[PDB]
């Protein structure tokens, strides 16, 4: 009992790992739209002062 | 008297002689074909030049039209003839009935009563709405603003508000359209007249639709004749259906004035309109208005320096959000960011404010779970950690609730919480005697009782 | 009706707007993009039979006359949350 | 002495600026607001009891006086970095 | 006589125009009474015909259009030299420390081009500051220059005042003490400090303070170094302590816009690198003697990477960067080891003792900051047992970093301490090689001494 256990818990923590592999991934592609938004307003206000600053 | 000079959009230059110049915020009149077009005076420019923004459509203005000079502000009607009417900017009546059997006219343009005649109320306001008056319970005589980005139930809310406050309301109100959809007003104003409600409510119209002066003055004419109903002595209700296009239509005119710009492209003075506006529409020792402003948030950005500064000007603040919306969970109201003046123990009591506190904590501590939930699951958290999300889940789906003015959306019968009734449902969620319910039960029920007959159909 | 792009007519008055100089606001769309869409939409209405009769000096009679719009929008990996969606 | 929110002030000191036409700065601040705000917090001080004598003209003898300052900020959304916090 | 009138005054900027004859030259200096009060001008541009724009070296409240000004046909000039000694002076060299005049006997101007080429110096000379981290990571010369980067609140004023007490009075030689943009309370508190200390007769003081206006804000440094100067031309060794940089140029990004330069980036004045350049290059050790310069940076908001830090960084030979996160998390020096260095750290004259030792200090921290994150999610159960070691040094370690400030006892209480640099190399050598975890890891922190370290053991 106590080995067929200890094959149970490896072959729980193999699909809890492929799910948080998962997991991790599709937050990475959520961030990514957050930094680029961030990246493009950021350009666009700070040469927006710059040009307005200008005269 | 005077001849136009420059047309730049909708703003309009006429020139006087030296001697005969407007003042400020006078009023001018022009032909502008067969129709009559009024200017409203906004700078002094030098030599007789005076600037001005035209309350109509600029179209078919040529240069050397001449201008005549009328020596007085915008005047408006004013008093009990004005009710249950529908107006112009102007004052106007845009409903196809007669004249406006006005007494008195009144400038738009006032200043503010004095600090000496302010005055203070703690008298709690009940309503319907059980995240409401659980989170941000507001008061008879205070304001009220509901905030969010577009189409999360600003309206549905406020529409709501309208219903479940004039049950014990008696006196008059008022409503102030300020950009907002025409099919909208319409609708209100047969919902308002086949329930015969109509001879109590006087309405002031400026939609979307129409150019910058009137959207911008629009929101002045409502404030005074809410202030002539305060100023007789009565106790008011003033909605204005949506106070960021006001602040909106001062930044499309400003950079033609002739200024600088400032922060996000927004007019320099902008916190100077803001406040100009939001600090005549008070209580006093005469009489008191209470309101519920509206207010849209650009791009779902809470940040912004329109929303950022209209924060200060109000006493319960709530706060929709478009990720509660797409849970199906309405109102959309975030309990972590609404607040109110009048949660105070003294106020409230002591069993209402660690009730509110009580469920700020646990849906907190939800929140700081979240993370750890998205990369590992739930199975990783600790024993009572799971006990903590899944009694903030139940809180979560028992503040939503159905709307009497949802029934055209659910088609589920709507439901009125008395204040009572909420705190102890969710005390008795918080000391988890409704532990074994499942989740499902407590959305869109209005009373605990409600979650357990549901819970019995599954 | 149907209009296929109101992003692309955004951008066009964007160009024209500055081109103009007129002080750029938020993704540097003027302040006036609100109200080029707004009256543009709020034509797309339903009228009262009354309306009808006094527009046609009563050639029509008790019909009431409708005009429906089917706006598009593209949006950027879908964010709803942008300044012109 | 309180000042509740300095945040509101630099905001007014800001409209006076932009409508007087002077030369803009970063987040549209007039350049001279460090300078607003620097020789305002710098009057809370201690003065040592020489001070005193000086300037009351000796009425008041081996005292010394204080002013202490507990200004108020308000950041949107808690960022340190913005340009007035 | 006064050839000039006022004829435009916007904020700290006045335009004055002279006949077409008689225009000042750029940096030139000029006079006007200002009620009952005498107001320093000076020339930033001759723009048009006959017209100058100035900045004023003071107080712009009550000026008119059309009040004369004169022209002194010079540089603001300073006094310099042996009379300037244990007294307190503005930016035009004025005393403000009430003890009369300061008696010069030379004079000397602000604006000077800076050595040549041909005149520099190189020399390696080790200097030793009792300091841990800083002789351990980040060793000075003499001659060279230390960055001391933080932002608001991490102790660059403490690091500074322990490092004037630990360098000056070990230095037989005079120094001075630049205030730019200094607190008027930390000033007075130095002054004090100094004068207690009765070491105030050998060091020079100049202050211009956050109060002052920009023009006094921007030149103070100037007048500082010229001081400076002066003692090394007469071939002397000198410490200049320059109490924070980043007011330089933040003074100049005021004056910038009104004078009408078009704006930057991140809102700078174009100007940024060429003026940090023409103070940073002054300060050096040439053939006849030898300027040592210690420089406080303000970093704004932590970011380390806007223009104003970005071009600091690369004057300097040593940089001691301290940072929110470790002085958040309470340890003090909050100096982080994986960002500050110097040139000075090379195997040659430090010698293989002391290189392989910072650099094995070095990659064991790295090596930690990349378990850290991964660790939260594993434990340590999930760590493996190379990683258990590995963490227990490099802990240990960090906390070795850590020490008392004889400054810093009014925070703290405990005394102050200070350690030599054989002593710091045998203590890190010691967990790098003895790997002593006999001890627990507050045996390690505060403590000092490699000595104390154990004994702090020994007792718990
Ligand atoms: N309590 C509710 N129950 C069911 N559906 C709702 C509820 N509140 C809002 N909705 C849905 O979301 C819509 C958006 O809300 P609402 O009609 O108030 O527009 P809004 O959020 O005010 O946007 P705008 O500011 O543009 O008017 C509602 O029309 C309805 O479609
Ligand atoms: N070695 C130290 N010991 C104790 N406290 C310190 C030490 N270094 C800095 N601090 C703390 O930092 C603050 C002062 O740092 P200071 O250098 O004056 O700020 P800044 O670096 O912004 O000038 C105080 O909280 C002080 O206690
Ligand atoms: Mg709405
Ligand atoms: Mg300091």
């Amino acid at each position: 009992g106590v080995v067929e256990n200890l094959a149970s818990e490896q072959a729980a923590r193999m699909v809890a790992m492929k799910a948080a592999t998962d997991n991790g991934g599709s937050l990475i592609k959520e961030l990514q739209l957050v930094y680029n938004k961030a990246r493009q307003a950021s350009i666009t206000q700070e040469l927006t002062e710059i040009v307005s600053g200008a005269a | 008297t005077g001849k136009i000079v420059q047309v730049i959009g909708a703003v309009v230059d006429v020139e006087f002689p030296q001697d005969a110049v407007p003042r400020v915020y006078d009023a001018l009149e022009v032909q502008n074909g067969n129709e009559r077009l009024v200017l409203e005076v906004q700078q002094q420019l030098g030599g007789g030049i005076v600037r001005t923004i035209a309350m109509g459509s600029s179209d078919g203005l040529r240069r050397g039209l001449d201008v005549k000079d009328l020596e007085h502000p915008i005047e408006v009607p004013v008093g009990k003839a004005t009710l249950g009417r529908i107006m112009n900017v102007l004052g106007e009546p845009v409903d196809m009935k007669g004249e406006i059997g006005e007494e008195e006219r009144w400038a738009i343009h006032r200043a503010a009563p004095s600090y000496e005649e302010l005055s203070n109320s703690q008298e709690l306001l009940e309503t319907g709405i059980k995240v409401i008056d659980l989170m941000a319970p507001f008061a008879k005589g205070g304001k009220v603003g509901l905030f969010g980005g577009a189409g999360v139930g600003k309206t549905v809310n406020m529409m709501e508000l309208i219903r479940n406050i004039a049950i014990e309301h008696s006196g008059y109100s008022v409503f102030a359209g300020v950009g907002e959809r025409t099919r909208e007003g319409n609708d209100f104003y047969h919902e308002m007249t086949d329930s015969n409600v109509i001879d109590k409510v006087s309405l002031v119209y400026g939609q979307m639709n129409e150019p910058p002066g009137n959207r911008l003055r629009v929101a002045l004419t409502g404030l005074t004749m809410a202030e002539k109903f305060r100023d007789e002595g009565r106790d008011v209700l003033l909605f204005v259906d949506n106070i960021y296009r006001y602040t909106l239509a001062g930044t499309e005119v400003s950079a033609l004035l002739g200024r600088m710009p400032s922060a996000v492209g927004y007019q320099p003075t902008l916190a100077e309109e803001m406040g100009v506006l939001q600090e005549r529409i008070t209580s006093t020792k005469t009489g008191s208005i209470t309101s519920v402003q509206a207010v849209y948030v650009p791009a779902d950005d809470l940040t912004d320096p329109s929303p950022a500064t209209t924060f200060a000007h109000l006493d319960a603040t709530v706060v929709l959000s478009r990720q509660i919306a797409s849970l199906g969970i309405y109102p959309a109201v975030d309990p972590l960011d609404s607040t109110s003046r009048q949660l105070d123990p003294l106020v409230v009591g002591q069993e209402h404010y660690d009730t509110a506190r009580g469920v700020q904590s646990i849906l907190q501590r939800y929140q700081e779970l979240k993370d750890i939930i998205a990369i590992l699951g739930m199975d990783e958290l600790s024993e009572e950690d799971k006990l903590v999300v899944a009694r903030a889940r139940k809180i979560q789906r028992f503040l939503s609730q159905p709307f009497f003015v949802a029934e055209v959306f659910t088609g589920s019968p709507g439901k009125y919480v008395s204040l009572k009734d909420t705190i102890r449902g969710f005390k008795g969620i918080m000391e988890g005697e409704y532990d074994h319910l499942p989740e499902q039960a407590f959305y869109m029920v209005g009373s605990i009782e409600e979650a357990v007959e549901k819970a019995k159909k599954l | 009706i149907i209009y296929d792009d109101l992003s692309k007519q955004a951008v066009a008055y964007r160009q024209i707007s500055l081109l103009l100089r007129r002080p750029p606001g938020r993704e540097a769309f003027p302040g006036d993009v609100f109200y080029l869409h707004s009256r543009l939409l709020e034509r797309a209405a339903r009228v009262n039979a009354e309306y009808v009769e006094a527009f046609t000096k009563g050639e029509v009679k008790g019909k009431t006359g409708s005009l429906t719009a089917l706006p598009i929008i593209e949006t950027q990996a879908g964010d709803v949350s942008a300044f012109v969606p």
